[PDB]
């Protein structure tokens, strides 16, 4: 856990403003880590695959995939779980 | 190809289609030149015939492959002079209700009933996925811990 | 015109223009370029240095790249010359 | 007409 | 010794063959470049766009030296005489204009 | 001894092209790669057309009459097919890439967008006999200077709007003397024009650009000319307008942007009815229903197809295809569902009747190699290339257990005990078969015994022996259950690839590299038959090949084999363009099927890999209903079924047997003779006639007197008929009468009636119980409301 | 262009514009960047440790790493020569099936080689570590007959 | 509230559930369901009991159905 | 399926509850016809889901009870199916197993 030793670009109103309104940057690392590996895996896979390997791939969103719609979350719980 | 019909050519200059299930002639033709050969296509949509005259091969289109054909027996006397509908078309439609006392379901898909019973949860699961200048901050955040010690200390706003 | 006539086995048996007001658009840019490039009289009045300011109750010339009256494109219709560049 | 052609106001001020 | 390209991206790429390096990247902001031409006299590029305005472009210079619209329709082609005095264009609305640079 | 025909393609709802709504609005036509798939939205059914293009489909369109469907591939080759009869009518080659095809609303004419040219042609007449050269070109229009993005028809079949990349929208007249009416070019847009449409009155013309601008054109005095009276803009931050459609009657505009989101707008007020996102991938196609209440969207990268009811904000269809090739398939024991696995590592459960995906599982990190059901069918088991075997329940849709090796051994094959308490998985790197306890999840032991990688595993359904086969040129039979364990190794000529085990559990068939299907007696451990398959297999020379197909040896073996439930046939598939159906007792090829006819697929006919898609079948199984078999392949899950039954296959037929005589027997009230004679003819229409003409009183008398030979057929006929029939109570009464009279006989011969009994059990379970459950809960819900005291 | 003279060389420089392992260089570099990013992430969070371990296992399955390794070794052990060694004609040469790398390419092109159950026509294929001992000749190779003809072990029941 | 804490408890065991249901049957027939809904702590005890009753419903009906065997014994005997 | 359920939720829930009583009579007629038996069963289920509290509160009313009672004079008859289905899958389970 580290301290900033340079002038805080935010003035007191802004940091108090920030206070009124585990880490995002840490997940931004995880995402770009994940993006590289999918690129590494695909590139090497086509070298090492006999058979075709395809390339891996505001507003509210509809989900392409749904993991049945009629089934209810309550109905998916066992009596001992409840 | 379906194994149901036989088409035969004879020296009397006629082509006859015979429906094997009923064992009767269903269509009759009179060819100007006797057809020496008769052959069906593997798909059955075409029929090839050769005749005593002509160096080519006559090709016919099987209309039965496009629409049903009545299997009523052909008139023998009428053909010579030229020279139950469901059974007739080889089909059956299930009756709406065989007997009144005996239960019958609706004429439609069986997933309809499940959709009706669980229509509510389908709606919920089918929903799509989702400052003031005088800011009023007080307490330990602003450094008056004395206020916290001495005891002095938005859902409707969402409403 | 505007319909190709092909004589082939399968065929051959047997203009107006509408567009946006571009001149109105181009004239607009000519007013924008001339405005940016002419000299600007910036009001350097600081409201309240020597008087009460509130509910109850000095201008500077800035040199431009070219004066609006000295522009080359002036008197040239259908041309905007960008003097700053 | 184009060549391609074929061939009360209820006021909102209400007493409370 | 410089190559110029025009695209619907609007980005003008200026590449020198000898140095093997791209001199500058500039977006016209006039939209896709249907017409492209070069003036031998001053080596100043000529481009045509949907508005029909023709923007003169230079490697050194950031923003267009002159902008002029000969025709209401898009200019599909730009030609410049050998001397560089005269410049001719074709608008998409059938209208021709002969200009002097 | 049954005729299998391609029926539908599962794992695939949309690849590319334009999706079109049927005129009635109850069906949606979605082009699927090299074929076209039709989804019956109201009936929740689906089918895929049998006709096949040379290459992937590019554009399709159905006429308003609903009788002619035109499909054009990427080279411009068109196939005209009768929609009602599902038969190809004519083939025509336009000799140019066709961006879009659309019928006239009158239906006489259809317009084709070819590069910079609009071609207008005359529609062939369906009623007329097969015409030799039916295509005649009405005209061809050449006004644009860049490619045509799309075209639109006027409601009166008199004018056409075409949008091109020239930043212009151009109007034509279909009729020559009306050329002066509409010969205008609309300009002003700043980027490619995506769509140009008419208002319902046709007075107003709306044009949209890829940049996101909508222009409203009106004929007005400045003497009268078209002018842009109003301008609307889509303020998408970076998303570009890519696909657009307009419904003049209700004034709805559905625009799909490249960011993967779409907007529903009302014109001319530009009111945003709704904004909603399909994902991060560009929405390839958008279509509107005839009534205008259902909107269909789809994209190619992952293969989306949805039907959106903007009125009620409800989803008529939301269906997905595998991004990768499906590696393995498993039928539910009753055959109601089929589970498919892909190289992605995600499992999907599919309903045979609906053809739609109920659920998807993504727990597996890497490709799933094998999938199998337990004998009960309540549990589902899968092994993946991530190094785990996972346990799934299809009742609550949860992963209730996961199995993994000590050193994360790489699994390729799996098997589940009929009792559902032991699991064995196999690896290409470890040479030993890991065993787990389903209840505990612990490693019971590891079955060593191969020099080679285990290629496949299977447990006997009845006897519970394990047969393991490997590249060690041998097969071993493991009697794990019992106090003492015994292993019986049997040597084979070449490396074994696939193993199928007889349902009786008395015989096992194995496929080798040499192209031989050898059957061995498990109890005797001796070979009983051999089948040669090298010559029957069809393998196409790859474009990259430098040696001939006949001299090639790439794939003349079958990497997957499975028995028929009757036990007299095997379906075999491999890395080739052929499925071969053989017969065991005689060792002969029954029929062969061509997997694909796409020329893009490689096998149909220094640091960079010359690597392209190849036609191959990963797995094959028989339907437990004994009426269809599905083959897992690259394009998807191909299902071949015997449902059509146009063939005439009489049994014990004599001269006195005739359809008229059968009806005469009914008129004479001789039901038993009529039923027997009808079965002898083996006609579905006749047996159905006799079947429903029997009075309820005479059923028990008839059931007691049915000959034994006809008993398995009638039980089979009731099961398949009853699943979709509305006469629940008759079909049961016959089941009661047949069972009561012949209950002992079926028990004596369980195998003979195995498939038929299962079909009956499907009807009494998969529809009948659900009906009574809805009846009984209401009965109990009622008794509370009346007996209980109401509130104060 | 023609060779510039001495003074021409001084006046103008770097005017010469206008086996390849660039793809392998990209892979080796792409691995190195990935290892660096994993190091940037803290030492305690579990995600990368699963991942870097997965990278160690994924590379090891090929043969680019002859033995199990640590991440700090992946940055330097990975080299273009390692991926070239995994290339099929190179493996054939080490297995001595082909006398020379050029020779092995022709045999692969002509279709006399099988890696497990499947024939591979692409010389650029890299054989993973678990497939490298099932690389062998197709059963009906005319040359595989020659193998057995001199040694006089040609058994024709096997058709080889 | 005390009683149903026990019925929730007895219901979990398949040997003692039969007692639990009948006591609940008396309660609902001899009390105001509106008043039960109001009492605090009810709905959570009401929550835990529903799944076990449904499990007992999947059973018993199977035992009802397994009894149709002897019907086959009788009809076989009648032959 | 959407259209029906909207109608079922809508039905008036004020005294004299004529619409609810009328709806019960309609489906009670439907069961007598012995056609569309499953559908009429689901419509009835949706009624208790949407108005079961309304039905429960005023169960003493004579209009509701009489129409409510007549439904069992029909619905009680359609219990033969229950005995029938419970026969088939057991002996089928026995026959296929033993």
């Amino acid at each position: 856990f580290e301290l900033s030793d340079v002038k805080s670009s935010k003035s007191l109103a802004e940091i108090y403003e920030d206070d009124y309104t585990l880490s995002e940057e840490l997940q931004k690392a995880h995402s770009e880590i994940s993006e590289l590996y999918a690129n590494l895996v695909y590139k090497l896979d086509v070298l090492s695959s006999v058979h075709f390997v395809p390339k891996p791939a505001e507003t509210p969103t509809i989900s392409m995939e749904d993991a049945p719609l009629y089934m209810s979350n309550a109905s998916s719980l066992a009596p001992q779980e409840i | 190809p379906e194994g149901r019909w036989i088409v035969s050519a004879s020296l009397d200059s006629t082509i006859r289609t015979w429906d094997l299930p009923t064992g009767g002639c269903i269509d009759g033709i009179i060819v100007d030149n006797v057809a020496t050969n008769v052959k069906f296509s593997p798909n059955g949509d075409l029929l090839a015939t050769t005749h005593v005259t002509g160096n080519g091969i006559c090709i016919w289109t099987n209309r039965a492959q496009f629409k049903t054909v009545s299997t009523r027996t052909i008139d023998e006397s009428e053909f010579a002079r030229m020279a139950l509908n469901d059974i007739d078309f080889n089909t059956y439609t299930s009756l709406e209700q065989i007997d009144k006392e005996l239960l019958t379901l609706s004429i439609g898909p069986r997933s309809k009933m499940n959709t009706l019973l669980h229509l509510d949860v389908i709606r919920k699961r089918s929903k799509p996925k989702e400052l003031p200048f005088f800011l009023q901050l007080s307490g330990e955040k602003v450094g008056d811990e004395a206020s916290v010690r001495e005891g002095i200390a938005h859902r409707r706003d969402q409403e | 015109s505007t319909r190709l006539k092909i004589v082939d086995p399968y065929g051959g048996s047997d203009e107006a223009f509408a567009g946006d007001d571009v001149v109105a658009e181009f004239q607009e840019e000519k007013k924008r370029v001339i405005d940016d490039e002419d000299d600007k009289e910036v009001d350097t009045t600081l409201p309240g240095w020597g008087e009460w300011a509130g509910a109850g109750s000095f201008i500077k010339k800035v040199k431009g790249v070219v004066n609006k009256d000295k522009r080359r494109d002036k008197n040239l219709q259908n041309v905007i010359i960008n003097e700053k560049v | 007409v184009a060549p391609t052609a074929l061939k009360d106001d209820d006021d909102d001020v209400l007493l409370d | 010794y410089l190559l110029v390209t025009a695209g619907e991206t609007g980005w003008l790429k200026y590449h020198d063959v000898s140095t093997g390096q791209l001199v500058s990247e500039l977006r016209t902001k006039a939209g896709p470049t249907m017409a492209m031409a070069q003036n031998p006299w001053n080596a100043v590029m000529h481009l045509g766009h949907s508005n029909g305005t023709v923007s003169l472009w230079s490697p050194s210079m950031p923003e267009p030296l002159v902008k002029l619209l000969s025709a209401r329709g898009p200019v599909n082609s730009i030609a410049i005489d050998r001397s560089g005095y005269y410049m001719a264009t074709t608008g998409a609305d059938r209208s021709m204009k002969i200009w002097d640079i | 001894k049954s005729d299998f025909k391609f029926s539908n393609l599962l794992g695939t709802v949309y690849r590319q092209g334009n999706i079109t709504f049927s005129d009635d609005g109850k069906q949606l036509l979605s082009p699927v790669g090299n074929r076209v798939s039709v989804f019956d939205l109201i009936n929740n059914k689906s089918f895929t057309f049998e006709y096949e293009h040379r290459k992937n489909i590019a554009a399709i369109d159905l006429n308003k009459q609903g009788t002619l469907l035109i499909s054009i591939d990427e080279d411009g080759r068109a196939i005209l097919v009768n929609f009602k009869a599902r038969n190809v009518l004519h083939h025509f080659n336009f000799k140019e890439k066709c961006s879009a095809v659309k019928f006239s609303p009158d239906g006489r004419l259809f317009a084709l967008a070819s590069g910079r040219f609009l071609q207008i042609w005359k529609t062939p007449d369906v009623n007329k006999d097969r015409q030799f050269a039916p295509f005649v070109r009405h005209r061809v229009h050449a006004g644009h200077f860049q490619d045509i993005t799309s075209l639109t028809w006027s409601q009166d079949s008199r004018f056409i709007l075409t949008t091109s990349k020239d930043l212009s929208a151009k109007i034509w007249s279909v009729d020559s003397e009306e050329k002066n009416l509409a010969a205008t070019t609309f300009n002003g847009h700043r980027d490619y024009v995506m769509g140009a449409f008419f208002s319902h009155d046709q007075e107003k013309i709306y044009t949209v650009s890829k940049d996101g601008a909508v222009f409203v054109w009106e004929f007005t005095k400045r003497k009268y000319s078209w002018r842009i009276t109003k301008k609307h803009f889509f303020y998408a931050n970076q998303a570009k307008v890519k696909c657009v459609t307009f419904h003049p009657a209700t004034r709805l505009l559905a625009v799909g942007f490249t960011s993967g989101e779409f907007r529903l707008y009302d014109l001319p007020d530009f009111t945003l009815i709704q904004q909603l996102s399909m994902g991060q991938n560009p929405v390839n196609t958008v279509s509107v229903n005839q009534t205008g209440e259902w909107l269909a969207f789809g994209s190619s990268k992952l293969g989306q197809l949805l039907v959106y009811e903007w009125q009620s904000e409800s989803y008529i269809l939301k269906q997905q295809g595998h991004f990768d090739s499906t590696n393995s398939l498993a039928y539910s024991p009753d055959g109601s569902r089929v589970v498919t696995a892909s190289e992605d590592g995600k499992i999907k459960v599919w309903d045979i009747t609906s053809g739609f995906c109920l659920a998807t599982f993504e727990e597996h990190t890497s490709s799933v190699t094998a999938v199998q059901f337990a004998k009960r069918g309540q549990v589902m088991f899968s092994s993946s290339l991530d190094g785990t075997v996972r346990a799934w329940d299809l009742i609550r849709y949860r992963n209730f257990r996961t199995f993994t090796g000590t050193e994360r051994i790489q699994f390729n094959c799996l098997a589940v005990d009929p009792s559902g308490e032991v699991v064995c998985a196999g690896s290409l790197d470890n040479f030993d078969i890991h065993v787990w306890s389903v209840q505990t999840g612990q490693l019971l032991d590891a079955l060593s015994g191969h020099e080679g990688p285990v290629s496949c595993l299977s447990f006997s359904q009845e006897n519970s022996v394990l047969a393991s086969a490997s590249w060690d040129k041998t097969i071993r039979i493991w009697s794990i259950f019992g106090r003492s364990q015994q292993v019986e190794p049997i040597e084979v000529y070449s490396d074994v690839l696939a193993l199928s085990m007889r349902p009786d559990g008395k015989e096992v068939a194995v496929s080798t590299l040499k192209g031989q299907i050898s059957i061995f007696n498990i109890e005797d451990a001796k070979q009983v038959g051999n089948i040669d398959c090298r010559k029957d297999i069809i393998s196409g020379r790859f474009n990259q090949d430098r040696f001939t197909a006949k001299n090639s040896e790439r794939s003349k073996f079958f990497t997957t084999i499975h028995y028929s439930f009757d036990g007299m046939a095997i379906v075999a598939g491999g890395n080739n363009n052929s499925i071969c159906l053989y017969d065991v007792p005689n060792e002969v090829l029954l029929k062969r099927f061509i997997v694909s006819r796409n020329m893009a697929l490689n096998g149909t006919l220094l640091s960079t890999r010359k690597m392209r898609p190849e036609v191959r079948v990963t797995s094959v199984q028989f339907s437990p209903t004994a009426n269809a078999f599905a083959a897992a392949s690259t394009e998807g899950l191909l299902i071949y079924s015997t449902n059509d039954t146009i063939l005439f296959d009489p049994f014990d037929l004599d001269v006195d047997v005739t359809p008229h005589s059968t009806v005469e027997a009914l008129r004479e009230k001789q039901f038993l003779n009529a039923l027997v004679m009808a079965f002898r003819l083996n006609e579905e229409y006749l047996i159905n006639k006799v079947y429903e003409a029997i009075p309820i009183k005479e059923i028990p008398l008839v059931a007691s007197n049915i000959p034994a030979i006809y008993l398995p057929r009638i039980l089979k006929f009731i099961g398949d008929f009853a699943i979709e029939s509305q006469h629940i109570e008759f079909n049961l009464i016959w089941i009661k009468a047949l069972l009561s009279a012949s209950g002992g006989y079926i028990n004596e011969h369980k195998y003979l009636f195995s498939t038929a009994m299962r079909s009956i059990q499907r009807f009494i379970v998969r529809v009948a119980k659900e009906v009574v459950n809805t009846t009984t809960d209401n009965k109990y819900t009622y008794r509370f409301l009346v007996s209980t005291d109401g509130s104060m | 262009v023609r060779k510039l003279k001495h003074h021409e060389q001084k006046l103008l420089k770097k005017v010469d514009f206008l086996e390849d392992y660039h793809k392998y260089n990209r892979i080796c570099g792409d691995i190195r960047r990935l290892a660096n990013k994993l190091s940037l992430l803290p030492p305690t969070d579990p995600f990368r440790r699963k991942h870097e371990q997965l990278l160690l296992d994924k590379l090891y399955a090929m043969g680019v790493l002859t033995t199990k390794s640590k991440i700090s070794d992946l940055e330097n052990k990975v080299t273009v020569s390692a991926i070239c060694r995994r290339r099929l004609p190179v493996i054939m040469h080490r297995l001595k099936m082909a006398e020379t790398i050029q020779d092995a390419v022709k045999f692969i092109e002509q279709g006399h080689v099988r890696v497990g159950p499947n024939l591979i026509n692409d010389p650029a294929y890299l054989v993973t570590r678990n497939m490298e001992d099932y690389v062998t000749w197709v059963d009906n190779s005319k040359i595989k007959k020659t193998l057995l003809r001199y040694r006089n072990q040609i058994d024709d029941f096997d058709f080889s | 509230i005390l009683l149903m804490k026990r019925c929730r408890d007895w219901n979990t065991n398949a040997k003692t559930h039969t007692i639990a249901q009948r006591t609940i049957r008396c309660i609902l027939m001899h009390h105001n369901i509106a008043k039960l809904s109001e009492i605090p702590g009810m709905v959570k005890i009401v929550d835990a009991i529903i799944p076990y009753t449904q499990r007992h419903f999947t059973r018993v009906d199977n035992l009802v159905e397994q009894s149709y065997i002897l019907d086959y014994a009788l009809v076989e005997m009648d032959k | 399926p959407a259209a029906v359920d909207l109608e079922i939720r809508s039905l008036n829930s004020f005294e004299p509850f004529d619409e609810i009583v009328w709806f019960i009579d309609a489906l009670t007629q439907g069961l007598k016809s012995n056609k569309n038996f499953e559908l009429y069963e689901t419509f009835m289920s949706l009624l208790f889901k949407a108005h079961g509290d309304v039905i429960h509160a005023n169960n003493k009313n004579q209009d509701i009870a009489s129409a409510l009672q007549n439904w069992e004079d029909v619905h009680k008859k359609e219990d033969r199916l229950d005995d029938l289905v419970k026969f088939c899958m057991g002996v089928a389970a026995f026959v296929t197993t033993a």
